[PDB]
């Protein structure tokens, strides 16, 4: 919706919600790990070479 | 290797295809010098005739090919492939050859 | 310099124990007191 005169000031810097966003992002990666593997018996001694090249 | 005169004949020469590479295909009579014929992959310099069908080089995993069409008795010549991969090191050496014996 | 009627009450062990890897595994010492190691059952 739209309005007349009222005129009103903002402020990006100390502006809020952003925080909380920042928040919610690396919650949602959080919980989007947990119901997947685990890689613990993959540290092991690697015997490596060069690809044929 | 043997096929009927004015036939075609498949005769291949070395390893499988593992990158974008370069084909060279040389002749020999025998008791005479050597001899060009195919010096990239389809392609031939002037004075040579057509109806040698040589690979494309883009198709990975393959083994180069050469197709001799309306053979004769002159084309009893021992074929020599010279590859060049990007992936392997430069051969010093010529390929296996594979010797035609016409009818 | 331990009087024989009176007992210790630290031991000193040592045993093994896994590394970072799993195919190295190391030997490693520690004390412990007289209410937390029992005897298992020469050596
Ligand atoms: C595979 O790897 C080898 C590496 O040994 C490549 O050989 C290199 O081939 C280039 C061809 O241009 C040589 O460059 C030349 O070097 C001289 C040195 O002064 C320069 O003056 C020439 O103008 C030219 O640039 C290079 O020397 C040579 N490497 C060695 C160690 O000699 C080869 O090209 C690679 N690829 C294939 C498909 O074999
Ligand atoms: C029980 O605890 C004692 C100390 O309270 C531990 O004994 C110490 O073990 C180390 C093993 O590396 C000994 O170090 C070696 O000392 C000699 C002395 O010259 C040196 O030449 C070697 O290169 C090395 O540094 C240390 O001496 C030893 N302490 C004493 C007093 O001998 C021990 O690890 C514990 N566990 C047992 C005995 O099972
Ligand atoms: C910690 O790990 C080490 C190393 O893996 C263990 O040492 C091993 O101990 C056993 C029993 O003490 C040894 O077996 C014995 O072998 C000798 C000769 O080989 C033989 O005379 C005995 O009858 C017995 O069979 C084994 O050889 C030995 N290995 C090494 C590399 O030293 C140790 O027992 C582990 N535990 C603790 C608490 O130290
Ligand atoms: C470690 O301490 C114990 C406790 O004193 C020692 O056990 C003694 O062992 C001798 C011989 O086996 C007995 O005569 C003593 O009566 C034991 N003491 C007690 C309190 O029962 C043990 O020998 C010690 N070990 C070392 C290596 O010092």
């Amino acid at each position: 919706i739209h309005l007349e005169n009222v005129t009103e000031e903002f402020n990006m810097w100390k502006n809020n919600m952003v925080e909380q966003m920042h928040t919610d992002i690396i919650s949602l990666w959080d919980q989007s790990l947990k119901p997947c593997v685990k890689l613990t018996p993959l540290c092991v001694t690697l015997q490596c070479t060069n690809v044929t090249n | 290797v043997s096929v009927a005169p004015g036939q075609t004949a498949r005769i291949t020469c070395g390893e499988e295809s593992l990158g974008s590479r370069s084909v060279i295909w040389y002749q020999q009579r025998p008791g005479q010098a050597p001899s060009l014929i195919i010096y990239n992959n389809n392609d031939r310099p002037s004075g040579i005739p057509d109806r040698f069908s040589g690979s494309p080089g883009s198709t990975f995993g393959t083994t180069a090919t050469l197709t001799i069409t309306s053979v004769e008795a002159g084309d009893e010549a021992d074929y020599y492939c010279h590859i060049w991969d990007s992936r392997r090191p430069t051969n010093w050496v010529f390929g296996e050859g594979t010797t035609l014996i016409v009818l | 310099n331990i009087t024989d009627d009176m007992r210790g009450e630290l031991k000193n062990c040592s045993f093994n124990m896994t590394t970072e890897l799993r195919d190295k595994k190391q030997k490693v010492y520690s004390l412990f007191y007289r209410l937390d190691v029992v005897q298992i059952n020469s050596n």
